[PDB]
């Protein structure tokens, strides 16, 4: 019935596309990242008790052009941020990235805006930003949700589009978009 | 490029940090610093955004109070073609109106889309106070027009 649109934000190579196969195919490919990057990517999934219908749309053909970046997160219902556990750069632009999402997808109510960080590639070696760190930026950013994430060894991926979608489901609850 | 002062009063307007903002607008009004008041962002997080344009959109009432005191344009237009007005009434951010209408904001002004502010709201109050607005500014501006028209 109801569909979620859901933008993945990020820097290149933080493992957006691995996110997206994980929590929809349920596997580590980042294979034709031309033709499903920058493009939508579907699965049906259950919140409570709700039948949704979720696009997940991958950044990763990241233009600079922001002419792109308008219409392609026109009406978003979710943004899911994404950085790189063991790239430090991955996470200082974070700011960024949400702050762009906000002015071109326009939402009426940024403030309440639902957002998702996710930490990924927890299962490595030298995790360069720290838990702490991390969280401390989410909440300063009115509480957004943190998980830290693999898309290599699926660990906390449902977790966080179950919070994703839920997060969602109350702010598109209030635009109503069923089909 | 933007200079150093005005990147910070971009962020710090677009986040709310009124007592930083204020700070920084009495340095350029003491012409210490260069910082045009109406810059225009230049990074990903604020492109052609004016401080006036960020703040009114998220939200941020004593930022937009100093600015516009300060004598920031109200009728600024961002690459999409809103004015504060806009964000503000598009946010459904009343009392921001209220400020922006009291500075003589122009309210039939176009946006991109073909839009005036107006109609981009979806608070009523917000829509009648424009709607009154904008009749009052279009009969004045159709009799400067007839007036200056029938008489060179
Ligand atoms: N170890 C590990 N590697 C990952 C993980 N997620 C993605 N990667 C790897 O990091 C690289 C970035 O992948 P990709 O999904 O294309 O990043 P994107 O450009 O942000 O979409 C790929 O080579 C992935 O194999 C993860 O959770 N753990």
């Amino acid at each position: 019935k109801v569909l979620l649109k859901v933008i993945i934000l990020g820097d290149s190579g933080v493992g957006k596309t691995s996110l997206m196969n994980q929590y929809v195919n349920k596997k580590f490919s980042n294979q034709y990242k031309a033709t499903i990057g920058a493009d939508f990517l579907t699965k049906e999934v259950m919140v409570d008790d709700r039948l949704v219908t979720m696009q997940i749309w991958d950044t990763a053909g990241l233009e600079r052009f922001q002419s792109l970046g308008v219409a392609f997160y026109r009406g978003a219902d979710c943004c899911v941020l994404v950085f790189d556990v063991t790239a430090p750069n991955t996470f200082k632009t974070l700011d960024s990235w949400r702050d762009e999402f906000l002015i071109q997808a326009s939402p009426r109510d940024p403030e309440n805006f639902p957002f998702v960080v996710l930490g990924n590639k927890i299962d490595l070696e030298n995790r360069q930003v720290a838990t702490k760190r991390a969280q401390a930026w989410c909440y300063s950013k009115n509480n957004i949700p943190y998980f830290e994430t693999s898309a290599k060894e699926a660990i906390n991926v449902e977790q966080a589009f179950q919070t994703i979608a839920r997060n969602a489901l109350k702010q598109e609850t209030e635009v109503e978009l069923y089909n | 490029m933007n200079t150093e002062a005005e990147q910070q009063l971009l962020h710090h307007a677009r986040n709310g940090n009124a007592e930083e903002v204020r700070q920084l607008l009495e340095t350029m009004a003491r012409n210490e610093v260069i910082a045009d008041i109406n810059c225009k962002g230049r990074s990903k997080s604020n492109l052609g955004w004016t401080p006036l344009h960020l703040a009114c959109y998220f939200g941020h009432r004593q930022v937009v109070q100093d600015l516009l005191k300060a004598g920031a344009e109200v009728n600024v237009l961002n690459d999409m073609g809103d004015t504060p007005l806009h964000r503000a009434a598009f946010t459904g951010r009343k009392e921001l109106v209220m400020l922006l209408l009291e500075y003589n904001a122009d309210t039939t002004i176009v946006n991109g889309s073909g839009q005036t502010a107006k109609e981009v709201t979806h608070a009523e109050e917000i829509r009648s106070m424009l709607e009154a607005v904008e009749r009052t500014q279009q009969r004045k501006l159709e009799e400067l027009l007839l007036a200056a028209a029938r008489e060179g």
